[PDB]
DNA sequence: TCAGGATGTATATATCTGACACGTGCCTGGAGACTAGGGAGTAATCCCCTTGGCGGTTAAAACGCGGGGGACAGCGCGTACGTGCGTTTAAGCGGTGCTAGAGCTGTCTACGACCAATTGAGCGGCCTCGGCACCGGGATTCTCCA
DNA sequence: TGGAGAATCCCGGTGCCGAGGCCGCTCAATTGGTCGTAGACAGCTCTAGCACCGCTTAAACGCACGTACGCGCTGTCCCCCGCGTTTTAACCGCCAAGGGGATTACTCCCTAGTCTCCAGGCACGTGTCAGATATATACATCCTGA
């Protein structure tokens, strides 16, 4: 068709940012896309500019084509206000509607129901798209956008079915993680995108044509022409360059005599889920509610109780000294409540968004991430990336290492970002010999399954058994560790410039071991199982 | 013609318990209803245990599941461990 | 060879071939094992003992020598556990329990 | 001459320690054979069958009296009434 | 022909007595002897019922055994 | 000065109301962890059924309506309208419970 | 300040609320209730739910399960003479 | 010989082969009679038409033509002899019958 | 596998009764409930008569006596009277 | 408040008396030995469903307050129930007599178990539309302060 | 002393999911024989249930009196209900993993069934002591008066 040049936007209402080369591509190929099949999935990677590209979409067939009507928008509340920024920032010619707010708000603006064009995109979120689908089921949309359209995986989905039925001309899914974790989570995908050609009937012969898993550039190129005109993926590394590397380094770390104490009780003795409690056991043992002594009041004790709290103090003490602002990611919200009380002891500033706080609390709290000099960024994996920008931080820290690894992946995006200025050094801290590295193993293992279909056609286990020296029930404390963090971590001015002991570097280097010692596990539980005229009243 | 009771039974029992008290025929006769009335009660008990679990047998683990549902506290630890060291005993020799 | 009563190996009073014919002649399953026999004459034995030691107690207290239906019923309705396994059951010629309410009393 | 409420107390004595039947038997015999011709004429007894009937009955009456003299003390009285025994009746779910 | 008057005034007091009653309303007497006939009457129904299905004429102890063991309440004594 | 209703009516109006319905009047999240709790004393770990812990709140419900149903009649004998523990207790006595 | 443990101690009996109470009495048909009748409830409720609970878990260590089905908890409310239709 | 049913040829809607078999794997007797299921077939269709007849009168009661727990517990409590059948017996969903007393009720 | 149940002859008979009225599912499953019940109840008295009088069949005479002895009032002379009419029916044919 | 009397009740000794405990003969039911077959233990596989967590909404629970109505204590009265005495009735006990019916025995015979072949009734799976649930609106009802 | 206000009911519209009808298949009910034994029937015995009479005396009955208890009334006060505001956790959508329930195949050992033999237990007879009854006798207890 016809290509969209930078001053069309430019007259027809966008005047906030300087398009990039891959950006005005994008654009391009949604505007070809839109004019031809109804939906697409762009996928670029994260921190590329997606919204933006969405934008300048709306400006384009608003300004164009003269489809003048209702754009509807499904972001995850922590994006909302994101989205709300932007729309104003570079598209201020569109009236946007945040339609959010209690029962009572909503209704209200149920009432604003006159149908004059009052709103030509309306933003809202999952949970309110799903709780309000009546009144949302009676427009006729032009263009959906699903923001972080990784939430459809599952096509037994409430949301999906409920979706599935709109009156969207041009269904348009952000998504920047690769989606392809399983061959049916992406056939999801595509029938959400493409009903009619994409039939979920077809589920079987989609898994069962590609079960390839070598190069086989016979079904993997075979497979790249089927996703040709749907998918639009562009990484950093080709596409954004000259942005400062981010660097991988995970970091072990042992245990302490109550972890090893309860790591080995639960291994052997609420219990009906173990993986849980051993990675609780690993995690903080002062979570667990029966182990505390219960002192109402801050204390030096909270270090020594976990291995894995001992040296993110040593990493904080040094961070902080360097000068380094740091996010903080984890699982279980218990262990971000200890890690709040830690800093409150400490005297860090930090900010905490988690999910389940609220709506503007979030907004607040991302204003100061950048605003004031906060150190410390306390966040959720699941509710903290997802889309936020984070950039003002420079170092992005794990303490979970949670299942699948597009999660982490994500998370760790958050700071490497467009408008990046430092450099990242993403940084996990999982135990040695402990059911985390077995977690890391499978995520890993999982991981480099996209990997393969990228780079082709784009470009025993609950031991892990050497608790022999996990049977020493001490404490296993690094001290040594002290004098080589600074050489794993070279700070310059106000940057980080440029597999021993306790530290790891990750180039897309591989890790194995075949757990040696289940003796231990079966020698203590042997030890486990080592641990007439009756007339009752008389005897 | 012959009908059987527990009635020397009754009296081994009593024998051993009190060996210089005696018991009259009334006693004695409520006695039997006893043992009749927990004999039937237990043996049912195991009987829709067997059907419920699709078994065809009687056996002493059913017995005793049956003397746990029925006997109430401190009398069903006590008749549990008289009948298992009984048919340990029996099986022994 | 020496024949030796099924009792005599259980070390048991209650004869455990009559409990046997009785369990196979009830109709209570198409078969039965070895050791139900043993187990229910055990466990009908020591209720059996429970019971009369508690009678024998309540005929000593009473100065009599022979139990007669009412110290069966002392003995069943005194003790707990027994006045629940035999909640629902009328014991003839035993009467009840001496009790008056607290407030029927002069005061 | 006793107090009101002192030859009952003794009398609640007595007959809490004796185990004897306390209705005559001849006339509960008859009225046991009204009852059982309303079913079939012409019908015989064993004299052991009216026997576990008086002790059945009486033991049914005794209860019943104990827990009709439970609901007259609750509602601060020691006169049991007629009331007292269709609470009691409808409470064991009988009426 | 009003055997249940035989029932007497006294009777039930000693009833009521062995029940641990300390003061009796004079309205007792005739609740009294309808709970007794109603109770007598279902039980003899039974028991009748019982004695036909054995082709018998002769209403045995057996019979008001187990008629009271269908009603709930097992009675000691009378065998079986 | 506002509507108010005399102290009674609201009462009346609640009991016809929950005597035309059927659902369950206890939450499923406590009475579930309640069943749990109680179960630990048994056997450790141990797994329940949805349709289990259906059974067992269904049967929880009838049985404490019918229970108060008889402290109603026990209470409303001692000519009074508030049931009391008193109630309760010779409900569960002449029931043959206690 | 304590954001680590401000939570847990609510003694799951407690979670049959005085709400809840209520309206199981307003079903039965009790117009005013005193206030210590919320304690003598949950002993009650508490005291019913051990007998079937024990019952169903005999039930369920026979057949040498794990899991407490409902067919359990049928068997042992049949058990105490409270049949239940409609699971089974 | 073209095979006819016996419910057929005893006039019922219950499946007297059914009763039959439930009946010998049921450890009730030795031997069954002849009569017996089709007897007893005909008892349980007597019994099941009675609830059925009240429960849809129940739920006509109600403007609604599909009968749901609460019929079922209407029909079964407003009737004297069905309520004495089913006297210890819980419902599930079934609810109560709209009953208060005379004196809550307002002067 | 499978699992039988009453649920199309419970279906006939409501068919009959009130030919427009259907049910849900929940009552069916209460109807099938009522009917196990129902027979379990007959079958073990009947099965307890047979053995108070020494015999071993379970015949239509054990049945009609455990139909009068549990069921209430009418509902027993209307079971009586259905059960004799089908084994009349059932006999001359 | 204590003294004392009349009543009832526990206590000690003597004397029957009949029921319990023991010994005997025998007979039938339990024990020993053997064989045959099927019920149940056991290993392996698979996939359903159970558990634990997070995220976010929102309805219910919790807290506090104000007041009125119900619980409870106290008082008076009048009636109905307990107590005691003299009269009457019928229950209990014994003894005799008669026979109806329960109980046991022996002899068939018809009926129910068992087995093999066969086919239709019932069960699982699959649409599909109508009954019911939610919803907004108007109308009548019932309560409560005049 | 009627009107204001909150609650509930009747009416219309929509939509959605579960009850109902169809269909294919497979396994369980039916049919047809054959055997053996449970039960029906006839007969004989003997016991135990019914009926009656006569006498004794224990218990029921009727009556009178007086007292204490049930019941109605009144007054206080406090506690439970109704209602408004906040906050909390129930509930549902969703994501993971993995344990355990459910099925199948195999085989082996445990129980039923039969025959033989013999000792435990049951019916029967007999003596003697535990307990019931009687009579004196002391002691506790209830009640009234000074
Ligand atoms: N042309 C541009 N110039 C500068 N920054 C841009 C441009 N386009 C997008 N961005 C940055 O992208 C951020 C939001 O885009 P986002 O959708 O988060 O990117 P991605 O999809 O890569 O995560 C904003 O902070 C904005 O500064
Ligand atoms: F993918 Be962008 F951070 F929304």
């Amino acid at each position: 068709a016809a290509r969209v040049q930078e001053q069309d936007l430019r007259q027809w209402g966008l005047t906030g940012i300087h398009l990039r080369s891959y950006q005005l591509e994008g654009v391009n190929w949604l505007a070809q896309r839109f004019h031809c099949q109804n939906g697409c999935i762009l996928g670029d990677e994260m921190g590329l500019g997606k919204t933006c590209q969405t934008i300048a979409l709306f400006i384009y067939l608003a300004g164009r084509l003269n489809d003048e009507g209702p754009f509807l928008i499904l972001c995850p509340l922590s994006v909302l206000s994101n989205w709300k920024e932007e729309m104003q920032r570079f598209a201020p010619g569109l009236s946007c509607v945040t339609y959010a707010g209690d029962k009572e708000e909503r209704a209200c603006l149920q009432q604003d129901l006159k149908q004059e064009s009052r709103f030509h995109v309306l933003l809202t979120t999952y949970e309110i798209c799903l709780k309000d689908a009546s009144f949302l089921k009676s427009f006729p949309w032009s263009v959906l956008v699903v923001d972080e359209a990784h939430r459809l995986k599952n096509q037994s989905s409430l949301l999906h079915k409920t979706l599935s039925e709109f009156s969207v001309v041009f269904s348009l899914l952000l998504t920047g993680t690769p989606i392809q974790n399983s061959l049916q989570e992406l056939y999801s995908l595509l029938s959400f995108v493409e009903p009619d050609l994409f039939s979920k009937e077809e589920v079987g012969d989609f898994i069962q044509r590609y079960q390839d898993i070598e190069k086989e550039s016979e079904s993997a190129s075979e497979l790249h022409k089927l996703l040709q005109p749907f998918l639009l993926r562009r990484v950093k590394a080709e596409v954004a360059t000259e942005l400062p590397k981010k660097t991988e380094v995970v970091i072990y770390h042992g245990m302490s005599a109550l972890q090893k104490k309860y790591y080995k009780a639960i291994l052997m003795k609420k219990l009906q889920n173990i993986l849980s409690q051993l990675r609780k056991c690993v995690d903080h043992p002062y979570l667990f509610d029966g182990v505390e002594p219960e002192p109402f009041e801050v204390g030096d004790h909270l270090t020594e109780a976990s291995g894995k709290l001992h040296l993110l103090d040593k990493l904080l003490a040094f961070l902080y000294s360097g000068g380094h602002r740091v996010l903080l990611f984890s699982q279980m919200t218990q262990m971000l409540d200890i890690l709040q009380d830690y800093m409150d002891y400490r005297g860090y500033s930090y900010e905490r968004v988690d999910g389940s706080v609220r709506g503007e609390e979030r907004h607040l709290a991302i204003k100061n991430f950048g605003q004031q000099p906060i150190f410390v960024f306390l966040l959720s994996t699941r509710a903290g990336g997802v889309g936020m920008n984070l950039t003002a931080a420079d170092t992005v820290i794990f303490v979970d290492s949670d299942f699948n690894p597009q999660n982490d992946l994500q998370a760790a995006a958050r700071a490497h970002r467009i408008g990046q200025n430092k450099s990242v050094k993403v940084i996990r801290l999982i135990g040695r010999d402990t059911v985390e590295e077995i977690v890391y193993r499978k995520a890993a293992s999982k991981l480099q399954l996209t990997n393969m279909i990228i780079e082709g056609g784009h470009f025993e286990i609950l031991k892990f058994g050497l608790d022999k020296l996990l049977a020493s029930e001490g404490s296993t404390m690094d001290e040594i560790d002290l004098e080589s963090i600074l050489g794993e971590t070279k700070d310059g001015q106000w940057v980080s410039d440029a597999e021993g002991k306790n530290h790891m570097y990750l180039f897309e280097g591989k890790d194995y071991s075949k757990e040696p010692s289940k003796e231990d596990r079966k020698s203590f539980e042997q030890l486990v199982n080592l641990q007439g005229r009756s007339l009752r009243n008389k005897g | 013609t012959r009908k059987e009771s527990y009635a020397i039974y009754v009296y081994k029992v009593l024998k051993q318990v009190h060996p210089d008290t005696g018991i009259s025929s009334k006693a004695m006769s409520i006695m039997n209803s006893f043992v009749n009335d927990v004999f039937e009660r237990i043996a049912g008990e195991a009987s829709r245990l067997a059907h419920y679990n699709k078994r065809s047998t009687i056996t002493s683990r059913e017995i005793q599941t049956a003397v746990r549902l029925l006997l109430p506290g401190e009398l069903a630890k006590h008749a549990v461990s008289e009948g298992t060291k009984a048919v340990t005993k029996y099986t022994s020799a | 060879a020496k024949a030796k009563t099924r009792s005599s190996r259980a070390g048991l009073q209650f004869p455990v071939g009559r409990v046997h014919r009785l369990l196979r002649k009830g109709n209570y399953a198409e078969r039965v094992g070895a050791g139900a026999p043993v187990y229910l004459a055990a466990v009908l034995e020591y209720l059996t003992a429970e019971i009369l030691e508690l009678a024998g107690n309540a005929a000593r207290d009473n100065k009599k020598t022979r139990i007669i239906p009412r110290h069966l019923q002392l003995a069943v309705r005194n003790d707990e556990e027994l006045n629940k396994l035999l909640g629902r059951v009328t014991i003839a010629q035993g009467g009840v329990l001496p009790n008056i309410q607290s407030v029927l009393l002069p005061k | 001459r006793y107090r009101p409420g002192t030859v009952a107390l003794r009398e609640i004595r007595r007959y809490q320690k004796s185990t004897e039947l306390l209705i005559r038997k001849l006339p509960f015999q008859r009225l046991v054979r009204e009852i059982a011709q309303d079913f079939k004429t012409d019908l015989r007894f064993q004299s052991s069958a009216v026997m576990a009937l008086q002790e059945a009955s009486e033991a049914y009456l005794v209860g019943l009296f104990e827990d009709t003299n439970l609901c007259a003390i609750h509602a601060k009285r020691v006169t049991i009434m007629p009331k007292d025994i269709q609470l009691a009746r409808r409470i064991r779910g009988e009426r | 022909r009003d055997n249940i008057q035989g029932i007497t005034k006294p009777a039930i007091r000693r009833l009521a007595r062995r029940g641990g009653v300390k003061r009796i309303s004079g309205l007792i007497y005739e609740e009294t002897r309808g709970v007794l006939k109603v109770f007598l009457e279902n039980v003899i129904r039974d028991a009748v019922t019982y004695t036909e299905h054995a082709k018998r004429k002769t209403v045995t102890a057996m019979d008001v055994v187990y008629a009271l063991k269908r009603q709930g309440r097992t009675l000691y004594g009378f065998g079986g």
